[PDB]
DNA sequence: CGTTTCGTTTCCTTGAAAA
DNA sequence: TTTTCAAGGAAACGAAACG
């Protein structure tokens, strides 16, 4: 066989010169045509079966002539499909998808363009075999024949629409305009009208004879062929559909025929509804007659876009769903159901920036939501009047397009809550920015109305952001929009960096920032601008003003722990981002506020926290004295440093850390909670950094001997939490504070832990040279940790590792002569997170252990349990 | 995928203990 | 250690809309 | 009838799992 030596691998070669010799060979070789096609088709299911000429002449007896070569087949070991996954993949398969996909669909394609020059279509005969034998040879059980008959069946029918539709188009309605002009008026030319009427007759029943090849197909192909149990062959049945309906319009564009996409909407396999739903999309484009499909499978197409199996095809069935509402087929009870899928279940699965999986769907769904948008934006304008003025001349735009906008989110986000159970407004505000993140691009030129709706001055009146209720959704929207808007696309992003910007001090000055609501997202906006975000606008001067305004809120307000309150991550994330500025203005105003601070909890602790005082109201006054300072100052210290006079240390480890035991028992549990001892690791942290910088004086000019008196306040910190520690030990286990008493203690040892790691770090990574400094380290500390503060590590490590053990139900096997009355552990509310807190712990207690700080008896008892809690802590235990 | 959790621990320690940048780049050994 | 499978980014081709 | 943008797909580099 010459013809597959051709076929298979020739890349850049003519197609249609090839099919002339057959095409003209046919009248003078019968049987050497029918071999080599039959031989062709068998090359690519992989045997070595052949068929002879006096095989393939054989034309009536079709049924045999296949079934002879069918068991050279069945009883053949090795064979391989070198066409199916030649087409799926090019660079795995030994055959490319260059020479064996392409040129291989164009060969039966473009097979009928030149049958018509050497008159071999309607001579007509030779057509009529390959209906004979194609229809007998898609009908086997084996996949490999069926696959490839009935694709080259649909191929020729891919031509037959073409061709029909361009003989009725371009000869016959030609030629009608020509026998128009040849009746009026009383002059026949009698020549050239039976010139004519011959034309016209072969124009007519040429296309009756395609029409019965086509009726042929259909009939005993189609029909049979769209039930199968392969999903590829069901696919491919359907992917060919397209072509005929968007080509022959007379005798496929029924409801009788769009019929069989209704009914292999809902079907088993998977890749058929996503060629479907993918071929859906077209029938829209073309517009009574195709209403009446949606009008009936509108609510199927809805729960193939909610509730369906696999998750690639609800992506085009709302890219359906897209014209389905822009044509107005779509009621508007059912576009609240496709609305609230903006909030999906899922909170960040995948990733955002990278555009996910999550990130099609969301887009595909606003695109549906713009359709909706304009619909009653155009709406709207003809049922109620317009009147003659506005704000500033007319913005007849945005201000409609805005108005209705909120109402449309509020009421997707209500028709999903209403179903679903309960959830705090902290999980709603986060799905309801990674909503709005993708809806940026279609509100990005209107939005500079938005802020102009924050300042509520004007007015204007409705027939038939007001409340703070209602600015708290329009504020979260807003600043998810700005989030998001960073992302996707480019150029939409620039401008509203030009446009949006300045009007932030207005906001801050107009909207009161009372309750933290309004403060959230008000910040979460200013993350995503940067230092060319503020410069390239011209507007760097109101930054100043800006820094301020939010310093005056931050030393007005109260703030607590992160558990509790949001002002925590708030105003860290701006203090991070204003240091990352790094602008010598802006440095020095909290330094200076700072300053202030300081001052404040000086004559704080000098008259409130006194020894001298009959009040019995510490829990009151610990409250207070960790919101007003300490937890103000333990924010700023993440990128400021802070620095404080032993006096003030003095005062303050004396009046508070040294006197917490007799304040433990007015303490309940949620001010125990808010006590982090946090701040005294960053008073040692920066005094543990401002040293090193002295070693890099090294290399300068111009030690003042106070390194004894430098160590002074480091070893009045640790020693006052050793202290504190080894008191705690000695406490009274009642239930009532056997929680926040051992979360004292883990607080305590996690600084305590922290602040010895960085002071044995700072001993190391001294050079050999300075050996007036190791003196002085080695003198002015005595211990780094006191021996009874390792029993209590231990204490805390048992604690932790009993929880995780009562949490995954797993016995724990430890030394006989143990405190194991503390296996059946409380109920903890300071410790929201179990896994974590204590693989934390453990992670210290190794560092510690490498330091040569730890006994072995210990690191003993800490690795009795790599088995029982699964690899993650023998990864600590090895490694 | 609860006992699994290997380059989450990476993320958590470095989250929860550290609450400075510039200290934490030299005191916090490899 | 080296492989293998899956996810990501960039470029190329085809199709869809407007002048 | 031609031009431009976008959308889908394929190639290539990278990451994670896996053996």
């Amino acid at each position: 066989t010459e013809l597959f030596d051709i076929l298979s691998t020739s890349e850049d070669v003519s197609i249609e010169e090839l099919l002339r010799e057959w095409l003209e060979t046919y009248s003078e070789n019968r049987d050497k045509f029918l071999q080599e096609f039959i031989n062709l088709l068998l090359n690519c299911c992989g045997s070595v079966a052949r068929v002879e000429d006096h095989d393939v002449h054989s034309n009536e007896s079709s049924n045999e002539t296949i079934g002879e070569i069918q068991l050279l087949f069945q009883r053949q070991k090795l064979h391989e499909f070198y066409l199916l996954i030649s087409k799926e993949n090019k660079k795995r398969k030994n055959f490319k998808m260059g020479p064996l996909y392409q040129n291989f669909a164009e060969f039966m394609t473009k097979l009928l363009e030149v049958a018509n020059d050497l008159q071999l279509l309607y001579v007509g005969n030779l057509v009529l075999d390959l209906l004979t034998w194609l229809s007998s040879f898609s009908v086997c059980k084996i996949r490999c024949f069926r696959y490839i008959s009935t694709l080259t069946l649909y191929l020729f029918q891919d031509y037959l629409t073409q061709q029909a539709v361009n003989l009725e188009k371009n000869y016959l309605a030609k030629l009608s305009k020509q026998l128009s002009l040849e009746e009026k008026k009383k002059r026949p030319n009698n020549k050239t009208l039976e010139k004519l009427e011959s034309t016209i007759a072969e124009t007519q029943g040429s296309k009756v004879v395609i029409d019965s090849i086509i009726d042929n197909i259909v009939k005993l192909c189609f029909v049979h062929r769209y039930k199968d149990v392969s999903d590829l062959i069901r696919s491919e049945s359907m992917l060919h559909l397209s072509i005929w309906i968007k080509n022959y319009p007379e005798y496929f564009l029924k409801v009788t025929f769009l019929k069989y996409f209704g009914w292999l909407l809902s079907d088993n396999s998977v890749s058929v509804r996503l060629q479907v739903t993918k071929i859906l999309p077209h029938l829209i484009i073309q517009n009574s007659a195709i209403r009446q499909v949606f009008e009936r499978f509108k609510t199927k197409i809805l729960e193939v876009a909610i509730r369906d199996v696999n998750l690639d095809v609800r992506i085009h069935s709302i890219q359906v769903l897209t014209e389905a509402s822009s044509l107005g087929y779509l009621d508007d009870s059912e576009i609240l159901i496709i609305s609230s899928l903006m909030f999906d279940e899922e909170f960040d699965p995948f990733k955002t920036s990278s555009f996910n999986k999550r990130s099609k769907f969301l887009s595909t769904v606003a695109k549906f939501l713009a359709r909706v948008i304009k619909e009653k934006f155009d709406e709207f304008i003809k049922t109620h009047e317009d009147l003659p003025k506005e704000v500033d001349g007319l913005e007849v735009g945005p201000v409609v397009q805005v108005g209705i906008f909120i109402k449309i989110l509020n009421d997707s986000l209500i028709y999903h809550l209403k179903d679903c159970a309960e959830v705090d407004s902290r999980t709603k505000i986060r799905m309801l920015t990674q909503a709005a993140e993708f809806l940026s691009p279609y509100i990005s030129t209107h939005l500079k109305t938005i802020c102009n709706l924050l300042i509520s001055d004007t007015e204007s009146n409705e027939l038939i952001p007001i409340d703070r209720n209602s600015t708290i959704l329009y504020l979260n929207v807003f600043h998810g929009l700005c989030a998001g808007a960073n992302n996707p696309k480019i150029q939409t992003k620039d401008s509203v960096k030009e446009i949006v910007l300045p009007l932030f001090y207005d906001l801050l000055n107009a909207a009161s920032i009372e309750s933290a609501d309004i403060l959230c997202p008000l910040l979460e906006s200013f993350i995503t601008f940067s230092l060319d975000d503020w410069i390239s606008i011209g507007y760097e001067t109101e930054l100043k003003k800006i820094t301020d305004k939010t310093i005056k809120a931050f030393m007005d307000s109260t703030i607590g722990n992160s558990k509790v309150d949001m002002k925590y991550d708030i105003f860290a994330k701006f203090i991070h981002h204003i240091h990352h500025f790094e602008k010598k203005e802006l440095q020095e105003k909290f330094l200076n506020q700072i300053a202030t601070l300081k001052i404040h909890l000086k004559k704080f602790l000098q008259e409130k926290m006194d020894p001298n005082n009959s009040r019995d109201d510490y829990k009151d006054l610990t409250c207070s004295l960790y919101e007003l300072y300490i937890n103000k100052l333990t924010i700023l210290g993440r990128d400021y440093p802070i620095e404080v006079d032993e006096e003030l240390l003095q005062l303050f480890l004396n009046n508070f850390v040294s006197r917490i035991p007799i304040m433990f028992q007015d303490f309940d549990d949620s001010t125990a909670q808010e006590i982090n001892f946090k701040m005294l690791v960053l008073l040692a942290t920066w005094n543990l950094e401002k040293w090193r910088e002295i070693i890099e004086k090294v290399r300068d000019y111009e030690i003042s001997k106070d390194l004894r008196s430098v160590w002074k306040p480091i070893a009045a910190i640790i020693g006052r939490l050793n202290t504190l520690v080894i008191s705690l030990a000695a406490t009274n286990e009642t239930f009532e504070n056997i929680n926040s008493l051992f979360y004292l203690k883990w607080s305590a040892c996690t600084s305590l832990m922290d602040i010895i790691v960085a002071i044995k770090i700072f001993e190391l990574k001294l050079p050999a040279d300075a050996t007036t400094w190791r003196y002085s380290m080695s003198e002015q500390f005595p211990f780094y940790l006191h021996d009874n503060a390792s029993k209590v590590l231990l204490k805390i490590f048992l604690y932790l590792e009993s929880l995780f053990a009562k949490q995954v139900d797993v016995q724990l096997e430890r030394v006989a002569d143990e405190d194991a009355n503390l296996n059946d552990l409380p109920e903890t509310g300071f410790f929201e997170n179990i896994e974590t807190e204590f693989l934390l712990f453990t992670v210290k207690l190794k560092g510690l252990m490498k330091l040569n700080i730890l006994d072995e008896r210990f690191a003993s008892r800490v690795a009795l349990n790599k088995e029982k809690l699964g690899p993650l802590f023998k990864k600590i235990v090895d490694d | 995928p609860t006992n699994f959790t290997t380059k989450r621990l990476w993320s958590e320690i470095t989250e929860s203990m550290s609450y400075l940048p510039d200290p934490i780049l030299k005191n916090f050994l490899s």
